[PDB]
């Protein structure tokens, strides 16, 4: 539950 | 790497089993040998990373140990020594008999295959947790740090069912900066971060404060998944749009009131962890005052 993104 | 005063001899360390995989490392349970004043055998937790892992990760690790060398607070798991000598690097720390808070919470559902034979936490019990957790987050901002990842799983339960902040993988230093305008390209916990950081990457005390209400939500919902049913892209849009988490049924009213105060769309409106402890000092455990931080002299 640490989804990659910006 | 580079050996410190915290250095420890690898020979004294024996690893028993795998406790779990975390934000980026590996956590084993082991027994240290003559590391504390008194006992010669003091089972501990050993976090390690692969010397065959991404340099960014490896660095994230170095950082975690680094910021632990300070942090002397009842409500913060204690760093216990490092083992930089050779391979592989080993960070030891005080084992928390009852694992993470998340896992511990679930184990209390009446159903629960692993239920320890006691009822879900009384309202008295919740306040206590909330307080030590908050106390600890206060101690954090005090030494000028943002945790950036406050959530049940990163909270450990000691044997006396005391709660302490664990896992500092995202924790950052803040004189000067007092941010990140983020940076991009990294694993993030959307279900727990405030709306600002979701757009304008940032993270602040008020930000962890948002994360803090979610831990209460977690506590109350008995570790239901925050924003269940939704995808990470959906929740992303939502909490940014102006939404917030719901409210567990049969959930007490004092807590609900806290959650709300942590969810103002405006950070300048979130209370400070100290301000949170204050609202709860008159209902805690007679012991809290002495091990505290809210009472610690350091609270200048
Ligand atoms: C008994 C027990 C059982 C499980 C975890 C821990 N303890 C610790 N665990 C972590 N990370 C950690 C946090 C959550 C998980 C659960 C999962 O698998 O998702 C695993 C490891 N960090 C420090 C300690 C500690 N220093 O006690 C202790």
């Amino acid at each position: 539950d640490y989804m990659n993104m910006s | 790497f580079v050996p410190d005063e915290w250095e420890v001899s690898r020979e004294k360390i024996t690893l028993l089993r795998e406790l779990g995989q975390g934000s980026f490392g590996m956590v084993y349970e082991g027994n240290a040998r003559d590391i504390i004043k008194g006992e010669a055998e003091t089972r501990v937790a050993v976090k390690t990373v692969n010397e065959s892992a991404s340099l960014r990760e490896r660095i994230e690790f170095l950082n975690e140990a680094s910021v632990m060398k300070g942090f002397t607070c009842h409500h913060v798991v204690r760093l216990l020594g490092v083992v930089s000598k050779g391979q592989p690097t080993l960070v030891v720390m005080e084992l928390m008999a009852h694992g993470d808070l998340k896992s511990y919470l679930r184990s209390l559902r009446p159903e629960a295959e692993n239920n320890p034979g006691r009822p879900p936490p009384t309202l008295q019990e919740m306040i206590q947790m909330a307080a030590e957790i908050a106390d600890g987050m206060a101690y954090l901002n005090a030494k000028k740090f943002v945790h950036r990842d406050l959530a049940a799983r990163n909270c450990m339960v000691a044997h006396d069912f005391t709660v302490k902040i664990g896992d500092f993988g995202m924790t950052r230093d803040i004189y000067e900066t007092d941010y990140y305008r983020k940076g991009g390209k990294g694993l993030l916990p959307v279900r727990w971060m405030a709306p600002e950081s979701l757009k304008d990457g940032v993270f602040t005390t008020s930000s962890d404060m948002w994360s803090f209400g979610v831990v209460l939500w977690e506590i109350t919902s008995l570790a239901e998944q925050p924003y269940q049913g939704l995808s990470n892209e959906q929740v992303l849009k939502f909490v940014m749009d102006g939404g917030y988490l719901d409210q567990p049924d049969n959930c007490p009213e004092r807590v609900t009131d806290l959650m709300r105060m942590c969810w103002q769309f405006n950070p300048k409106m979130r209370p400070t962890f100290l301000e949170i402890v204050n609202l709860l000092k008159d209902d805690l455990h007679p012991s809290f005052p002495e091990v505290s931080f809210f009472h610690s002299e350091e609270n200048k």
